[PDB]
């Protein structure tokens, strides 16, 4: 019972190498990326057009830093008058 | 709210990017002049027949490398191979300028990376084969960024990082919006245990593109577990599921892993703890009619099994893995464990002892194994064998969590008498740790230390002893009652040693 | 007393027995 409390301490943390299939990276896996040769920089410009509030709220909410305030302006170098 | 699907980033690209883009119907010009085919790819469409017509018909390669690119998702990889061949043979690819063959090229070479990826074999052919189509496409054309991400991958793949990371410096340099560099460096960043460092270019991937294969959130579930925040990672996974409900059984596995853990360590009651673990052993079933070969899930299925006094159908599953992906050292550590584990009942102390060193010797991180090693060693009266094997683990993993080595060198070290000192560090380790995870502290390590204390500190000793006695509740013994007594006779405590006496 | 609560038979030590109390049927190739 010590072992199965030991095991139970830690489950599976090393078995989680060999999940990393999703670390692999193919061309051909997306869709439109290729159906024109210049596809992959129209689907590259074509998220130019979204942003960070197109994200999904949930998605947003995956955003986690490992909010604007109202005196921290931006500099400027030709000012107004 | 706004339902969070794939129809959601759908709606949020144009219409351009939603239906063209997943087409499944080929359009294909005739050399006759304005006449035009559609071949619908639902349908069965044969490679050679297709292949045959469009060299016939002269059309753009565009319409080929598509055509390669959807029997690729079909599975069919020969016939992806054969289509790039014939292409190359076809006049259209023979007229053109040399970066149509450095991409057809480039795209043999991404072909022969998704043969060896489905097979998880012939690594050395296959990189060869790819290698050499990317060194043609380099030849043929080096300015293609494409032919720089092939490299790569070839380095990542031959674990040449250094290469690879100055290869995505490069197209860092080139532009900072190539989604595919973020990926490949966030990878190596992983393979290189950097998972912060991956995490802030999992986090920028997915910002660029919610809809890109493979999944950045896999990553970030991934670090979130290197980061403690789980939830987090269930919940990232969740998402990428109903954004990615097909070809992805790996992130349910991921999810029936997580909540496996969570029945473990944050069970409340008994009940409880039956109502998670069958729920997460439901789902692993459900997860499991559509692949009942998977070896991870074999491997998982035989804790239960094991937990089930099941160990023949246990060594079964562990000679099913062995045999299948033995290229795997994790599983055959993992399986050995378990072997020595089932041995263990056998009492097979040297079988179990030597299966358990095949654990270790097979993948060096399994600490289970090497408990049960030394668990072993205990077993054949190899008291100064296991604490030199102890010393030597502890010694090389001064850092490692193990409560259990902590208490058991402990106990070595009271039976020895000279080292209480280490004794008590280790005792004193193991009651923080316990602490700390909100696990119920042995009194047996409590009776040790006031056993060493008692030549040192009176005081402590006592304190641990009532420490124990609290502990035990019911559970005090007439050794407990009669030390107790003792020491509030030595503390002059005469109604306190009275009291225990009684 | 959610920390006193948690403790129980699996944290003691009897996870192997409530696993034996939970039984199920799996559709095993083995």
């Amino acid at each position: 019972r010590l072992l199965s409390a030991l095991f139970s301490k830690d489950n599976f943390r090393y078995l989680m190498n060999e999940t990393s299939d999703g670390l692999d990276v193919n061309y051909l896996r997306i869709p439109g990326i290729i159906e024109n040769e210049k596809s992959l920089g129209k689907l590259f410009s074509s998220y130019k057009n979204l942003a960070i509030e197109n994200l999904h709220p949930d998605d947003r909410l995956l955003l986690v830093d490992p909010s604007p305030v109202f005196f921290l302006r931006r500099p400027q170098y030709v000012s107004d008058g | 709210m706004s339902l969070l699907d794939q129809d959601y980033y759908l709606s949020a690209l144009p219409e351009d990017k939603r239906a063209e883009l997943v087409t499944l119907q080929l359009t294909i010009p005739l050399k006759s002049g304005d006449e035009v085919v559609t071949i619908d790819f639902n349908e069965d469409v044969d490679v050679s027949q297709l292949c045959v017509l469009l060299e016939s018909e002269n059309a753009r390669p565009d319409l080929w490398l598509s055509a390669a690119k959807v029997f690729v998702s079909k599975g069919n990889i020969a016939g992806s191979q054969e289509i790039i061949r014939k292409a190359l043979q076809s006049n259209v690819i023979l007229d053109s300028s040399a970066s149509v063959t450095s991409l057809f090229h480039n795209f043999s070479f991404w072909l022969s990376l998704m043969e060896y990826v489905s097979t998880n074999s012939r690594e050395d052919q296959f990189l060869e084969y790819a290698s050499n189509s990317l060194q043609a496409s380099n030849s043929l054309d080096s300015g293609l960024i494409l032919n720089g991400i092939g490299n790569g991958v070839l380095y990542a793949k031959s674990r040449r990082y250094d290469e690879a990371l100055k290869e995505f410096d490069n197209l860092l340099k080139k532009k900072s919006t190539n989604i595919l560099a973020i990926l490949g460096k966030a990878q190596i960043l992983y393979k290189r245990q950097k998972y912060s460092q991956a995490l802030e270019l999992y986090q920028k991937a997915l910002t660029i593109n919610p809809l890109i294969v493979p999944d950045p959130r896999l990553g970030i579930g991934l670090c979130f577990w290197h980061l403690n925040n789980k939830q987090l990672a269930e919940q990232a996974w969740h998402n990428s599921l109903k954004v990615h409900p097909q070809n992805n059984l790996n992130t349910k596995i991921l999810i029936c892993l997580a909540k496996f853990d969570y029945c473990f360590n944050e069970s409340k009651d008994d009940d409880e703890f039956t109502a998670l673990y069958r729920e997460s052993l439901e789902f692993l079933h459900s997860c499991l009619k559509e692949d009942a070969k998977h070896p991870l899930l074999l491997m998982v299925l035989a804790s239960y099994y094991f937990s089930k006094e099941d160990y023949e159908k246990v060594e079964k599953l562990c000679n099913l893995v062995l045999k299948e992906n033995s290229r795997n050292a994790a599983f055959v550590s993992a399986s050995h464990f378990w072997l020595a584990r089932v041995a263990y009942h056998k009492e097979d102390y040297v079988q179990a002892q030597k299966q358990f060193k095949q654990a270790e010797d097979s993948q060096n991180s399994n600490t289970l194994a090497k408990l049960g090693y030394a668990q072993c060693l205990i077993a054949r009266n190899e008291v100064g064998d296991a604490t030199i094997y102890l010393e030597k683990f502890f010694k090389e993993n001064q850092d490692s969590k193990s409560s259990e080595m902590m208490l058991l060198l402990g106990i070595i070290y009271s039976q020895s008498g000279k080292s209480y000192y280490k004794a008590i560090i280790f005792l004193e380790k193991y009651v923080a740790v316990c602490q700390e995870e909100n696990y119920p502290i042995l009194p047996e390590a409590y009776l040790v230390l006031s056993r060493v204390y008692e030549n040192k500190d009176l005081n402590v000793a006592l304190d641990y002893l009532m420490k124990a006695n609290d502990i035990l509740g019911d559970k005090a013994n007439v050794y407990v009652l009669n030390n107790l007594g003792i020491y509030h006779f030595f503390r002059n405590n005469v109604s306190q040693s009275s009291d225990f006496f009684a | 007393k959610l920390e006193s609560m948690v403790k129980s038979n699996y944290r003691n030590g009897g996870l192997d027995r409530i696993i034996s109390k939970i039984d199920f049927d799996f559709d095993l190739e083995l």
